[PDB]
């Protein structure tokens, strides 16, 4: 139930859960939003026979809070093959070097 | 805390929420038409009535606003597109009883039952098969017999209903601030406030008559020349210098004159360019005719049709084991899912009708940003006009010689182009004077000038003015002469046919301005011309939020009613008719009757 009524827009990282009646006229609405008063969150009303931009789209958009805090999540940074008996520029678990 | 805020709020709701119900109604009627079953009739039993009820409720809650001081003008356009309350505007009892009377007095006409006094086993039905016994009957007297039997069988009960309807329908719209109920559809696209791009309800009637001074050298010449070719089959019943009886036409009253073409060919030794032999090659079907149509639809510049059209509508045969309807209808389903109610087979007329609905779809999708209640054409007669001019562009000889329909080396014949022009003219420009004269008189009658006892006698007198249709014998107040047409029984919107025909070929002319087609006219495609596609792109998107004549005035160059495009379309035909009218007469001596 995508929302269609709110007093204003949404702030960054602001979530709206109350289905408050969007009052626009100074006359009080109150109770059931009927005469010149209406409920929020209009339905999709979707059917399987529409155009292109008339279907649900899932979004997992990232908004990671990269502040001055240390980074917990990082890159997978996969490994390579292990080499023995001959010189390599190993970079084991952070500590670099070169040897056999 | 003002009228503007709540007006915009409830209309922003209404657009989408009522587009949802309109889409529901459209899919219901679609499922019925595609699948005639026991319970698909219910698809209409809950769609149109609920749409009308929702319209009435939204109008009732919308008219509480002044809807005049708001800064936006489109909001008023959809609000003035919402104020069609309909039915009861003055009193519930009278309006509702008249509507219920219509509910049965329209189906009594649509029944099409004829009980001949000679033998009941022969009947005349309103089906197109009647054209084989009235429009294209072999015997000369059989046409007259069919006309008289049809009249005497269907129109006996149609007089009191029509009289009471016309008398009692005025005040309903007169309390609706509309001068007579004809103002409901005469001034549908009448908007005030802004000069230049405005309309006047009384302007139409006064502009009807004076715009045919230059039409007469074309329509009158076409009427006179073809009349000279009616003598070879109607001995002692022609009088080419005068008029012709009403049963000597392709229509019972004078709407269609094309059924006389086979008798009235200019030169019969050469046939018109036909594409049927082309389907001898591989038998283009609907799924293939639609695809090959894109050669002059993709190259225009505008996108394709809807992606959902090619997955829901039938392609080969809707019948199978399923009753279905495939009639020519312009469909706007909404919600970005637009489709065609037609199956295209090996037929030139099917090829034409294939492009009509898809051009309609392109038009509708070109203005997806319009408000839902404003998601139509400029007026009644502009939505279908551009939708059908694409159909009219299918049979284009300069384009037929591109996709194997005709070899691009055969030279155009001496009169085959003129032959096709004359054949097509008798249907479109041979029908415009009908609405020019009879519909104008009908509007004048709606104004109330004709008394209670002049409805039938005066029709014959004023049919001796422009159209020129005469009858062997007049009739007293015991027949159904004037109101006996399928579209005159329920005050159908004839402006959808009037501004259709007046503004017909101006769209094609505007298409061909940047297409560099100056020598040949009346047949020119917009293939391989992006400028032509992008200059009428405004035409296909204007809708109703924009003024009805914004792109029309900016591109075509004729804001008001135009006469030049009609003459220029048939310019070779007009010149040929004006040249080969020797040894004959052009005008009609109306004061003549063969029966007397
Ligand atoms: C529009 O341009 C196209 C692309 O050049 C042309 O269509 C082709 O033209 C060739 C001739 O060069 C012919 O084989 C056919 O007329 C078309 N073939 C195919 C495969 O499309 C043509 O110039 C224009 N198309 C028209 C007029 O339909
Ligand atoms: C339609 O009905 C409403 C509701 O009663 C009314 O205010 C309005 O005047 C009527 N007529 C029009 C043209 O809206
Ligand atoms: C429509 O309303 C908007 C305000 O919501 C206004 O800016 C715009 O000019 C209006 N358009 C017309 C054609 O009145
Ligand atoms: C037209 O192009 C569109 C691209 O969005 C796509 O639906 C398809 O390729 C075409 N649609 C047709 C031919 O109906
Ligand atoms: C739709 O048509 C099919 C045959 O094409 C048939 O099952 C029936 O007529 C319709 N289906 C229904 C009503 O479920
Ligand atoms: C067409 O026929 C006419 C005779 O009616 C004659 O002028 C000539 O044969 C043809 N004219 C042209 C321009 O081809």
């Amino acid at each position: 139930l995508y929302r269609l009524f709110r007093k204003s827009n949404l702030k960054p990282f602001e979530r709206d859960i109350s289905t408050e009646i969007y009052q626009a006229g100074n006359k009080p609405c109150n109770g059931v939003a009927g005469f010149n008063c209406y409920f929020p969150l209009r339905s999709y009303g979707f059917r399987p026979t529409y155009g292109v931009g008339h279907q649900p789209y899932r979004v997992v958009v990232l908004s990671f809070e990269l502040l001055h805090a240390p980074a917990t999540v990082c890159g997978p940074k996969k490994s390579t093959n292990l080499v023995k008996n001959k010189c390599v520029n190993f970079n084991f678990n952070g500590l670099t070097g070169t040897g056999v | 805390s003002t009228i503007e805020e709540q007006a915009k709020t409830f209309l922003d709701k209404f657009n989408h929420e009522a587009e949802d119900l309109f889409y529901q109604s459209s899919l219901a009627s679609w499922n019925y038409n595609t699948n005639i079953t026991e319970e698909n009739v219910q698809n209409m039993n809950n769609a149109g009535d609920k749409w009308s009820a929702f319209l009435k409720e939204q109008s009732t809650l919308a008219q509480m606003y002044p809807l005049q001081e708001i800064q936006n003008l489109t909001v008023k356009l959809q609000l003035q597109a919402l104020q069609q309350n309909g039915s009861s505007v003055l009193s519930e009892d009278k309006s509702k009883r008249l509507n219920t009377i219509l509910n049965t007095m329209s189906t009594i006409y649509s029944t099409g039952k004829v009980c001949n006094p000679d033998n009941p086993q022969e009947c005349l039905l309103l089906e197109p098969g009647l054209n084989e016994i009235m429009a294209n009957s072999l015997d000369y007297n059989e046409r007259l017999w069919a006309w008289e039997s049809w009249r005497s069988e269907v129109g006996k009960q149609l007089r009191p209903l029509y009289e009471e309807y016309v008398v009692l329908k005025n005040e309903m719209a007169r309390a609706n601030h509309y001068e007579d109920y004809g103002d409901y559809w005469r001034g549908d696209y009448e908007v005030n406030g802004v000069d230049g791009y405005d309309y006047s309800r009384g302007q139409l009637i006064e502009d009807v008559e004076h715009t045919f001074e230059e039409i007469k050298p074309l329509y009158e010449h076409l009427h006179a020349y073809v009349r000279a070719k009616l003598m070879n089959a109607y001995p002692s019943y022609i009088s080419p210098i005068g008029c012709l009886p009403a049963h000597l036409l392709g229509d019972m009253w004078g709407r269609f004159w094309t059924n006389l073409y086979s008798l009235t060919v200019p030169f019969g030794q050469k046939p018109n360019i036909d594409v049927t032999d082309a389907m001898v090659d591989q038998a283009w079907d609907a799924q293939r005719i639609f695809k090959e149509a894109e050669k002059f639809f993709v190259s225009v510049g505008l996108p394709n049709m809807t992606q959902g059209f090619w997955e829901n509508s039938m392609l080969t045969d809707p019948g199978n084991v399923q009753k279905a309807v495939c009639h020519p209808t312009a469909w706007d389903l909404g919600k970005g899912d637009f489709r065609i109610l037609m199956c295209t087979k090996v037929t030139m007329d099917d090829f034409l009708t294939a492009h009509h609905e898809m051009g309609h779809i392109q038009y509708d999708m070109a203005y997806a940003a319009q408000p839902f209640l404003l998601r139509n054409g400029a007026n009644e007669g502009f939505h279908e006009a551009v939708g059908e001019i694409m159909s009219l562009s299918a049979a284009t000889p300069k384009h037929l010689k591109s996709i194997g329909l005709l070899s691009p080396d055969f030279q155009e014949d001496n009169e085959t182009e003129i032959n096709f022009l004359l054949k097509q003219a008798l249907t479109i420009v041979g029908t415009l004077p009908f609405t020019y004269m009879l519909e104008k008189w009908r509007w004048m009658v709606f104004k109330g000038e004709i008394p209670k006892d002049q409805w039938m006698k005066k029709w014959w007198e004023m049919k001796r003015e422009i159209v020129g249709v005469v009858e062997p014998v007049p009739h007293d107040e015991t027949y159904c002469d004037p109101a006996s047409l399928f579209h005159v029984s329920n005050d159908y919107s004839f402006i959808r046919y009037y501004t259709r025909t007046l503004y017909q070929f101006q769209f094609q002319e505007a298409l061909c301005q940047a297409a560099k087609h100056e020598g040949p006219l009346h047949k020119c495609d917009i293939s391989n011309s992006t400028e032509a596609g992008q200059k009428l792109f405004n035409m296909l998107r204007l809708g109703k939020s924009e003024p009805w004549t914004l792109a029309l005035e900016n591109v075509v160059g004729a804001k008001n009613m135009n006469v030049r495009p009609l003459l220029n379309y048939f310019e070779p035909l007009f010149t040929w008719l004006k040249d080969q009218n020797k040894n004959s007469f052009v005008g009609w001596s109306t004061d003549w009757s063969p029966y007397a």
